[PDB]
RNA sequence: CGAGACUCUGGCAUGCUAACUAGUUACGCGACCCCCGAGCGGUCGGCGUAACUUCUUAGAGGGACAAGUGGCGUUCAGCCACCCGAGAUUGAGCAAUAACAGGUCUGUGAUGCCCUUAGAUGUCCGGGGCUGCACGCGCGCUACACUGACUGGCUCAGCGUGUCCUACGCCGGCAGGCGCGGGUAACCCGUUGAACCCCAUUCGUGAUGGGGAUCGGGGAUUGCAAUUAUUCC
């Protein structure tokens, strides 16, 4: 089968990034993608954004691994 | 005809140096190391038989042994007959030839067609 | 002339240019260290010339 | 212009291996022992060993003048920087060269294979070795080459 | 008041100078954190995390380095480091100090005070590798 | 507490000496930089704007390391990995032009100085300026 | 103290087996900063067991032919992946790395006896140091199947397996593969 | 990042369909004629945010970029960077593009076969044209 | 005259093991001032032939080596003695290159 | 005889002999920094004496012998395990007797016969061919991707060659040009600034930016000559 992921995000895609996102306990660009049917470059960056919200800590980062996770 | 934007008449009658800025790199290295005692002597040839026509008739062919002699524009019209290490081809040299070598247009081998193969 | 077409090829480079120095082959030389024998006669005289097989 | 010490080693090894050839398809059936290059920045002296050192010289030393003329017009160096010298290796039964070369002559000569053989092999265990094997294969008879093999003594084959 | 000793690995080889000093070991003129392979960061201070910060206190410790691969040059380091405050602790200090600290660490790796020997094999004709052959075909 | 490069993360210290010399405004840019490759053996252009700071920050800092390098072994240093095609991969050089008109730039801020014994090595205004960019990733580091 | 990576202890790492409590390492005096230490552990027989099991589990990581040298690529990934166990469980990943490797070794296995061109399995038993090297080859190569050609890495495809067998869930590779094994070997006996 | 409302998920550029959804600096590689290094110096001449994907751009920004890939040397782009860099028949630059450079491999094949050359013969007989060995690769697709 | 260098070149060490610590022995007898001898990296000339003449076999190699080891000793004196001792010792396969300044 | 013994190599030596064509340490001098409110400290492949051999190099001499301990042994040949130890089986070279009608007259001025020897099978010259291409079979290279690719940044070798190795300026987008210097070599290339690796960037499972074959245009070097693309950009 093929994976057409979305490149920008939807009204209601975006709500579940800002939303739901933020409680997972590890949150990371492949498991964002991998819920959300969403490219790497996006959730990637999306991840940043919501690093400048403040709404989610950071553990590690490196060339290819980045983890997060929710807030406290 | 054109070449390079020149067109054939230009050409005909332009200078030999102005040629090493139309051609291609593998000319111009080698006009730039300048033809030889042999190669003059060719040209020197091709003069006289397209000297010495009708004109209605092509001139007398000139038969060679230089496959990498560089086709000048001064060869234009003429008959060749290139040796391919077995035949002189006779070869028009049409006008729009003019930056090559002659020897890619005799042909060393024969097409291979194939029939059935053999124990092996 | 023949005094003309006689030696006229350019034997300065290439293989031509380059036989034994005991042999006259023109086949796998040994040009290393201005040495310039074939590889049958390099391994003939080895050990006057002093390469001596250790390892 | 000096030449390279790694490409100098290897020159003077040519000389060397240039040398002893042209003394061996020379002076073969002549009794002789070997090349001892000797280099004095004066005269390149080389000493020639030898069995029949007589054989060798000439008459009155004609020939040793007409081989140190040669190695002048060869190697390039100049007049008066070469001598040359014959001194006789008088135990010829120990040098392998000089019985290698006088089986030559034997067999050269038309004698029998075993015989010159045996004469060579008892003659070197007698001039005081330890040990000698005679190897001569080929055409003896027929169109068939065989291989005879006359050993006597002792014979290390490996290490160093 | 000072001493000079050397550590190694394949063909790495650091050279520790320590002398009377106030707690610097500096590698190659620069600070053990920020040499570049910091995966292998712990590696380096693993002489200073087993023998605590007091032991480098009164020494101060140069290195230098040349040879080997990144992280052959790493543990060529960590040997010379080593070996040097237990060559320090000999000829300044009682030896019963020498004994106490050399133990703490061969215990926890035997490599940190004597090297490895093995080095690179030759190859061999008739394959790409020392033991290794090429392929072959039959029929 | 007098801080030096070799004190630093340099990979961070090649960050602030590039952002530097935009800041000093003086610094004199080909025309070709919006065009073209660093070397046969790279893909494409770099990705970066101002990739020409960050290359002329890289190689002052190497001059502070060793002084005396020419134009050749600059082309050395930023070497990488040509992809032959179906061929083998070999080392390949950098380019001699952008080595050096680096190298030529940073000449006109008095940072470079060329050489007795050849090549080019730096000026001490240039050591000047590496050292308080040094002081200045050493105290955001450090103090934060 | 000696910690793993500078944050992960061993003193709270229990082992359960005593079949496997000689042959797993790290407890007490094997805690090593990093799982990178290029120590002789092949030298001879039996030497295997005494380096630690976080640099066996690297070790065995390096182990495909593109990646089949790069150790510092190796703790890489490790360091990456135990972070990621304590995120989504909050043990000590040491005490998941080791309830993994239990669940994942199997137990009885099947042997060929008999003559050629005769295929009639026999099952034998199964070692306690193959048992490890059996658990780990088991974990590593899960790693490479859900996580050869998709988005997830394998600094977390790796603990998303080395999670699932220390549940003993079948969602593990490492599980499946004891569940055959150990399966075929019951109708051989 | 955002939600765009004038982003069209298909451009129709020079006749050929680009991904709008795909980052410009390589949407445009979507053509014939243009790759991966020329279509970055066609972006960075028009002053057009690389980061930014192919949907994501108004329709003034992108007749510019058609501007300047079809006239290179105008915008001071190089003649190095050429898809033909002298023509024979008139000795001008150009980079030449989808539909062009298609009908303009056409020319220089009509070209070497009417002259009857060893190339022009090779693409007539439909062989290897580079001077290869032919004993033992390039097999399939034959009968 | 002053500061002679002498460089000694052989091909086995066990000649220049006999030369080069009579040099410094006679000059020391001699009562002069020298340097001790210093030993430069010895080449290895390496050569890989392969055995057969035919191309026939089994691929087998012929691993043959030349080794020339280099020695350096330097000396201050007036050069009347080093033309004396130096020219006699004549070992076969030993050279002698001596410059002065 | 072969095996072994042997030679070379490797590993160990803070012991010995030495070092301006190798260094280290120290002391001068300079540059630079934070400063304190002077410094000191530091980094200096920046350059000058002195101390000397840890590092470098290479010579001699030691070192390891199943030696020591515990078991097993027709208890002795030898084996196992372990302590001390740098090392408890380093990797090669040489290789008997006998053969094969194995391979090589296309390595030889090593060669026996036979053949050809001036409308030459000698030899030079010119042009071609050994590559040709429907198809089989072998040694290989690069890949099929995300343990990736790209773009920056950062930081490490060894055996080696060199009259052609090259440095350093300059003009060149780039292969390259021009000039000027070193090196017959531990003196110069060169501290031989290697690559994966390391750290950021970008790209996200699709024939994709993976992959580069095949094709069109140009540009430059080698050579007498690039046409049947030498090689390179
Ligand atoms: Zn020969």
């Amino acid at each position: 089968d093929k994976l057409n992921n979305l490149v920008l995000f939807d009204k209601a895609t975006y709500d579940k990034l800002c939303k739901e996102v933020p409680n997972y306990k590890l949150i990371t660009p492949a498991v964002v993608s991998e819920r959300l049917k969403i490219r790497g470059s996006l959730a990637r960056a999306a991840l940043q954004e919501l690093l400048s919200k403040g709404l989610i800590k950071l553990v590690s980062k490196h060339r290819a691994q980045v983890i997060y996770t929710r807030n406290t | 005809f054109t070449y390079r934007g020149v067109d054939l008449d230009q050409l005909l009658d332009m200078s030999y140096e102005q040629l090493m800025q139309l051609y291609s790199a593998r000319q111009r290295r080698r006009l730039n190391r300048g033809l030889r005692r042999k190669q003059h002597s060719l040209l020197k040839r091709l003069r006289k038989a397209k000297k010495e026509a009708p004109p209605m008739e092509k001139p007398e062919v000139v038969k060679t042994h230089l496959r990498d002699m560089i086709i000048l524009p001064e060869m234009v019209g003429s008959m060749v007959g290139v040796y391919n290490g077995k035949t002189f081809n006779q070869v028009e040299i049409k006008p729009e030839m003019i930056g090559h070598y002659l020897g890619e247009f005799s042909i060393t081998y024969k097409p291979v067609k194939h029939g059935r193969p053999g124990i092996g | 002339g023949h005094q003309q077409l006689y030696w006229s090829h350019p034997r300065k480079f290439g293989q031509g240019s380059r036989s034994c120095r005991v042999c006259s082959n023109r086949h796998g030389l040994i040009r290393k260290y201005g040495l310039n024998m074939c590889r049958q006669c390099f391994r003939q005289y080895a050990k006057d010339i002093g390469f001596i097989k250790l390892d | 212009v000096q030449i390279s010490k790694k490409r100098k080693f290897v020159a003077d090894g040519i000389f060397k291996a240039e040398l002893n050839e042209f003394l061996t398809r020379e002076l073969a059936e002549d009794g002789y022992s070997g090349v001892e290059v000797r280099v004095t920045p004066t005269r390149t002296e080389i000493i020639i060993l030898a069995t029949r050192t007589q054989n060798v010289l000439g008459e009155k030393g004609r020939r040793i003048r007409e081989l140190t003329a040669v190695v002048q017009k060869r190697f390039g160096f100049p007049e008066g920087s070469v001598e040359l010298y014959a001194e006789k290796v008088a135990t010829r039964g120990l040098c392998a060269i000089a019985q290698a070369e006088s089986l030559r002559y034997k067999l050269l000569g038309g004698l029998a294979v075993r015989r010159a053989c045996y004469g060579v092999l008892r003659f070197i265990m007698e001039s005081g070795a330890k040990g000698c094997e005679v190897v001569v294969s080929g055409k003896l008879r027929g169109q068939r080459a065989k291989s005879m093999k006359f050993v006597d003594g002792l014979m290390i084959h490996s290490g160093d | 008041q000072s001493v000079q000793v050397f550590g190694r690995k394949k063909t790495a080889t650091a050279v520790a100078h320590c002398k009377r000093g106030n707690g610097l070991i500096k590698v190659n003129g620069r600070p053990l954190e920020m040499i570049e392979p910091r995966t292998l960061q712990y590696k380096l201070l693993e002489p200073v995390l087993l023998l605590g910060k007091e032991r480098f206190a009164g020494v101060d410790i140069r290195v230098r380095v040349k040879g080997g691969g990144h992280v052959a040059q790493i543990y060529a380091i960590r040997q010379s480091i080593s070996k040097a405050l237990v060559a320090y602790y000999q000829k300044y200090v009682d030896e019963a100090s020498k004994k106490e600290i050399k133990d703490i660490l061969i215990q926890y790796d035997r490599t940190l005070l004597v090297a490895d020997p093995r080095r690179c094999e030759s190859k061999k004709f008739g394959g790409p590798g020392a033991r290794a052959r090429y392929q072959k075909s039959y029929r | 507490p007098g801080v030096t490069v070799k004190d630093v993360n340099q990979q961070e210290f090649v960050r602030a000496l590039a952002a530097f010399l935009k800041k000093s405004g003086k610094l004199k840019v080909p025309e070709w930089v919006d065009t073209v490759k660093l070397a046969k053996h790279k893909e494409l252009a770099p990705y970066d704007e101002n990739w020409f700071y960050t290359r002329a920050a890289s190689t002052a800092r190497h001059l502070y390391l060793r002084g005396g390098a020419g134009v050749g072994s600059m082309t050395k240093i930023y070497g990488g990995r040509q992809r032959n095609g179906v061929m083998p991969s070999h080392f390949s050089r950098g380019s001699k032009s952008v080595a050096r008109r680096v190298l030529q730039a940073l000449e006109g801020l008095k940072m470079v100085e060329k050489d007795q014994d050849g090549g080019r090595k730096l000026t001490p205004q240039g050591q000047r300026d590496l050292d308080r960019i040094a002081g200045q990733v050493a105290a955001a580091n450090k103090k934060h | 103290d000696i910690k793993l990576f500078g944050k992960w202890s061993t003193d709270d790492v229990q082992i359960n087996d005593i079949s496997l409590q000689d042959y797993i390492a790290v407890k007490e005096k094997y805690a090593k900063y990093l799982p990178h230490s290029a120590g002789r552990y092949a030298a001879k027989r039996f030497r295997k067991a005494q380096c630690p099991i976080v640099e066996r589990l690297t070790n065995s990581m390096m182990m495909h032919g593109r990646n089949n040298g790069k150790k510092l690529m190796t703790v890489r990934i490790v360091k990456h992946a135990f972070e990621i166990i304590h995120l989504l469980t909050g043990e000590n990943p040491l005490q998941v790395l080791v309830n993994a490797i239990i669940n994942s070794g199997p137990r009885e296995d099947s042997t060929r006896i008999g003559r050629a061109g005769t295929v009639r399995r026999q099952a034998v038993d199964v070692s306690p140091l193959r048992r490890v090297n059996q658990a780990i080859w088991l974990l590593c190569t899960g790693a490479r199947e859900a996580a050869f050609r998709n988005i997830k890495t394998i600094a977390e495809c790796l603990a998303d397996e080395l999670i699932n067998a220390a549940k003993g869930s079948s969602n593990s590779y490492a599980i499946k593969k004891k569940d055959e094994l150990e399966r075929v070997a019951k109708s051989n006996r | 990042l955002v939600i765009p409302e004038k982003f069209q998920h298909i451009l129709r550029v020079l006749n050929t369909n680009i991904d709008g959804r795909r980052k410009i600096a390589f949407a445009i590689t979507a053509i014939k004629g243009v790759g991966r290094r020329y279509a970055h110096v066609v972006l960075r001449k028009a002053d057009i945010d690389l980061t930014k994907r192919a949907g994501e751009l108004t329709e003034d920004e992108v007749e510019r970029v058609i501007t300047i890939m079809q006239n290179p040397r105008q915008y001071k782009i190089p003649d190095w960077f050429l898809n033909r860099q002298k023509d024979v028949k008139d000795g001008k630059y150009s980079q030449v593009l989808a539909n062009g450079l298609d009908n303009k491999l056409r020319e220089d094949l009509e070209r070497l076969k009417k002259i009857r050359a060893h190339r022009g013969l090779r693409h007539f007989w439909g062989l290897r044209v580079r001077g290869q060995h032919t004993k033992t690769t390039g097999r399939r697709g034959r009968t | 005259i002053h500061r002679i260098r002498i460089t000694l070149t052989s091909r086995n060490v066990k000649s220049l093991e006999k030369v080069c610590a009579d040099l410094i022995r006679g000059a020391k007898e001699k009562n002069l001032k020298v340097k001790g001898p210093v030993r430069m990296p010895t080449k290895t000339l390496r050569i890989t032939t392969r055995k057969t003449p035919c191309g026939e076999g089994s691929k087998t190699w012929d691993r043959f080596q030349m080794r020339i080891h280099k020695r350096l000793i330097d000396l201050h004196s007036p050069s009347e003695i080093v033309k004396q001792i130096t020219s006699i010792s004549i070992e076969p396969g030993v050279e002698v290159e001596v410059t002065i300044a």
